[PDB]
C-alpha cells in the first residue's frame, strides 16, 4: 500500500492501486537407512572383558547394537535440526536438499559487532537486530522483539565479556547482578547434554548462551553446529532465532515433515519418526535389522533467521 | 489436502497451507489524539487575531 | 530440488485493468487479433495493428493493449478462446502496461492517448 | 548520538539508583506501541522524555518518506520534533483542530462535511461494480510559535 | 475451491481504508512539523507565514 | 481445441517390470547413476554404463534397466529422488524395453543375457 | 456479472432501455458444445463401390 495524493476538487481526478501477486514452491525430502546383523561367531569362545571366566551372550549384544543405532539416529536428527536452524539443509555429505533463502527469495541478514574496537558500539548492533527481527516479520500484528534466542560461540562470549564497555558499565553498578557477573560463576544456563550448565550472559535485555556442539563424519571430518558456514574458527561467530511466544502457536514457524516407508502395507499411511525391521536368517544361520527414517525441516520464514560475527567488515 | 504433482497429471502431492505478509502500518500519532474534529459546511473558513502592548 | 529450490511459476496477470469501458451491444472499444505462430500473449501487452509486439523504434505503431492471457502451445486462450482481444479506443486503463526491451513508454503512451486511451495513476 | 555523550553516561553511571542502572545496561524499551513494535525507546534525561519514532511510508512514484525527518537535512544528522502536551494550555483552550467539508455530489452541497465518504455503481450492461472514496480536510495549529526542531548538529 | 466476489469486495474495501488512514497519518505528522504539504509536494498551508 | 484436438498426455509407466530379484539388505541387484544434464528417462530404457542411452551401434554396451521416470527441468524423480536407479543382475523382468531408434533389440537381449537378465514371454 | 460460476442454460435473453428513453435493445447469448464419447460407431455409406 502507498499514500494517496492530493487532488483538485473540481477536476475530479483519481488514482488506483495495483493488484497482488502469488507464486508456489515445492520441497523434496531427506531419506536415512541402517543395516546391522547378529551372528553366532561373536558369542562362541568370547570372554567378556570385566570378568575371567563368564562369556558373552546373545542379549548383550543386540541391546548394544540397538543402543548404538538409536544414538546414530539421535546425533543425525541433532545435527539436521542445527542445519535447519541456520537457513540451509545438508546432509554430512553436503549434498543440497533445500535452499530457505532461495525459494523464498529473501536475502539473509549479518551484523557485525567490532568487538576488536574499543569505540565499537554493542548497543547499535543490538537495536540493528531488534529493528529488523521487527520489520521484517510481515504478519500483520504487533512484534515484540526482545524475544529471541542467541546461540554465540566460544570465541565470540569471550570477547564480548572483555569489551571495556561492558566491563565498567557493570563494575560502576553496585548491584547483585553485577557482582555475580563480575567476579562470579557465569554458568547457570540448562544441560546440553555433555556439561551440568552452560555459559549464561545478560546485557541489554538480551541473554548470550554459549555452545559447543560437535560431531565427527564417517571420514573422520569434525562438524560444528555453530559455527558459520566459510568463517575463520578464530572470528566469533553465531546464530539468532525468534522464540515460539514471539509470534505465537497460531503462527508456528518451525516444522518437521515425515514420510512413509517404502515396504509393503505402508502405500499412503502417515509416516512416523523411525522405523524398526526385524529378519531371521535362513536356515537360522543369524538375525538383522533395519532402522528407516524420512524427514525434512524447514523454515516458514527464512528472513527471521540471522548471523552475528564478532569481526566488523 | 491433495493435488496434481509438479509435473504429472497422474500423480497426486500434498498442499501444506499458506502463507501471507501484510505490509506495516504505524499509527503512534493517530492514536495519540491530538486533533479534534472541526466538521463545517463551506469549502473555507476564518479567523481573527487581535493583540495589545 | 536438484539445485536445492524448486519454483512453480507465479500466478499470470488477470483481467481487472479496465476502470471504464464504451458500453456497446457490440464491442465498441475490443478489437480481435488472429494470434501469431507460437508467440505468447498476457494482459498489459502492447499490440500493433497487425497483431505483433511493439519493440523498440516503432513506438507510433502502437495500435492496442491485449487483455487475454494466449498460450502458444495449446493455440487456446486462458478462457478457451482461439483469438486475442486488446482495448484500442475509448477506455480507461490502470498502469501496468508490459513493454519489450528498450522500448520508450512516454512514445507508446502519447501514441495511445491519441486514440482517447487514458492512464490512470496506480499506487504502489 | 544522545545515549552516547559522555556527559550522560558518566553521569548516570555515577549514580546508584534503580533508574540509572536500568537505562545504563537494561533494556530502553518501555514505552508504547507505534503500531508495529510492542514497546518504543524512552530515554529520561533533565526531566525530559525522548521517544524514538520509526515511521516510513512508500509514496507511489517509490521514494521513501521519513515522518520525522527535517526538510533537506542528510539522515546522518539526528532531527527531532518538540510540541506541547494537551494539558499545558488545559482543554480549554485547544491549539490542534481538524476541518472536514462537504463532497460535490447531488444532495451534499451545503451539508456538514464528513471524514469519509463511499459510493457504489452499477456499470451498465450488468458488467460489474464501480467504487468512489472521497475526502476533503485539513489538520492546522493556531499557535504555530510553539513547534520547535530540535537538531544533533553543531552549527 | 473457487473464489466469490464477497471476498473480493472486503479485500478492496479494507485496501481503500488502509490507504487512507496511511494518508491521515502523514498528514498529521506533516502539521504537527509546521507546514501542510502533500506526497507530491505541493504547498497548501504556511503558519508560520500566515500568523506572521 | 484449435487445430481439432489437445491431448494431455499419456500416464507415465509404472514400476511392474520386476518380477522377481534376490533382496537384499542393500539392493544387491540395483545401481545408482548420475542422470544427465538434459536426458529424460523413464521405465523400460536400456542405460550404458556412464549413463547415456543406448544407441544403435553400441548394443554389446548395455548395462542397466531405467525404473524410474526422471523429469530433467525439475532434475529429481517421480518419487522426488535426485538419482536414476537400474537393474544390472539377477532379476527376471517383463518384455516390455524401449529402445531408441535402429536399436537391434536381438543384441541388447543377448548382451543382458549374460549379466544374468532374462526376460518372460508378455502376452498381448 | 451474477453467472461468474453458475450452471449454463440452453439460452440466455435480456432486455435494456435506451438512453432517455428512446427505444428497447435485446440481447441473446448461448455456449454450448455437442459431442460423442465414441466416435467409431459412426458410420459412412456410399452407394458406390471404389
Amino acid at each position: 500500500v502507498s499514500l494517496l495524493d492530493a487532488v483538485d476538487r473540481d477536476s475530479r481526478k483519481a488514482e488506483t492501486s495495483a493488484p497482488e501477486r502469488v507464486r508456489q514452491i515445492s520441497f523434496p525430502m531427506m531419506y536415512f537407512k541402517e543395516v546391522e546383523s547378529i551372528t553366532p561367531d561373536e558369542i562362541q569362545g568370547v570372554r567378556q572383558p570385566g570378568t575371567a571366566n563368564e562369556l558373552t551372550t546373545e542379549a548383550v549384544v543386540r541391546a548394544k547394537k540397538l543402543m548404538k543405532i538409536r544414538t546414530k539416529f539421535d546425533i543425525t536428527r541433532e545435527f539436521l535440526f542445527m542445519q535447519a536452524l541456520k537457513g540451509k539443509v545438508v546432509d554430512a555429505r553436503g549434498t543440497l536438499y533445500a535452499d530457505l533463502y532461495k525459494q523464498f527469495d529473501v536475502e539473509k541478514k549479518t551484523v557485525y559487532f567490532d568487538l576488536d574496537n574499543p569505540n565499537a558500539d554493542i548497543d547499535a548492533s543490538i537495536e540493528e537486530l531488534r529493528m529488523h527481527m521487527e520489520d521484517e516479520a510481515k504478519t500483520g500484528t504487533v512484534i515484540n522483539g526482545e524475544e529471541i534466542h542467541v546461540v554465540v560461540d566460544r570465541v565470540f562470549f569471550s570477547k564480548l565479556v572483555k569489551h571495556p564497555k561492558i566491563r565498567d558499565a557493570y563494575l560502576a553498578q553496585q548491584t547483585p547482578l553485577a557482582w555475580q557477573q563480575i567476579t562470579g560463576s557465569l554458568r547457570t544456563g540448562g544441560t546440553d547434554g555433555v556439561q551440568a550448565h552452560m555459559n549464561t550472559f545478560y546485557y541489554g535485555g538480551v541473554k548470550f548462551v554459549q555452545y559447543n556442539g560437535k560431531f565427527k563424519d564417517k571420514r573422520g571430518k569434525v562438524h560444528t553446529l555453530v559455527s558459520i558456514d566459510s568463517v575463520a574458527a578464530t572470528v566469533g561467530v553465531g546464530h539468532a532465532f525468534p522464540n515460539v511466544s514471539m509470534l505465537g502457536e497460531a503462527n508456528n514457524i518451525f516444522e518437521v515433515a515425515y514420510g512413509p516407508c517404502p515396504k509393503m502395507g505402508y502405500a499412503n499411511t502417515l509416516g512416523q519418526e523411525l522405523y524398526v525391521f526385524e529378519y531371521e536368517k535362513d536356515r537360522d544361520e543369524g538375525i538383522d535389522f533395519e532402522a528407516h527414517s524420512y524427514m525434512l525441516p524447514y523454515c516458514t520464514r527464512p528472513q527471521l533467521l540471522v548471523d552475528v560475527r564478532a569481526d566488523a567488515k | 489436502m491433495l493435488t496434481n504433482s509438479e509435473k504429472s497429471r497422474f500423480f497426486l502431492a500434498d498442499l501444506t497451507g499458506e502463507v501471507q505478509s501484510i505490509p506495516n502500518t504505524y499509527g503512534y500519532i493517530s492514536n495519540l489524539g491530538l486533533f479534534r474534529s472541526a466538521p463545517i459546511t463551506q469549502t473555507t473558513f476564518l479567523m481573527d487575531l487581535t493583540d495589545w502592548d | 530440488a536438484y539445485q536445492g529450490f524448486t519454483k512453480l511459476g507465479n500466478r499470470e496477470p488477470l483481467n481487472d485493468i479496465i476502470l471504464w469501458e464504451q458500453i456497446t451491444p457490440t464491442g465498441h472499444s475490443r478489437k480481435e487479433y488472429t494470434p501469431q505462430a507460437s508467440t505468447e500473449y498476457r494482459v498489459g501487452e502492447v499490440l500493433k495493428a497487425d497483431g505483433t509486439k511493439v519493440q523498440a523504434g516503432e513506438e507510433a505503431q502502437a495500435d492496442s493493449v491485449c487483455i487475454v492471457n494466449f498460450y502458444a502451445d495449446l493455440q487456446l486462450s486462458y478462457h478457451g478462446q482461439l483469438k486475442v482481444v486488446g482495448i484500442h479506443r475509448d477506455a480507461e486503463l490502470k498502469d501496468l502496461l508490459t513493454l519489450e526491451a528498450s522500448v520508450d513508454a512516454a512514445a507508446v503512451k502519447t501514441a495511445l492517448a491519441a486514440k482517447g486511451i487514458d492512464f490512470v495513476p496506480t499506487g504502489l
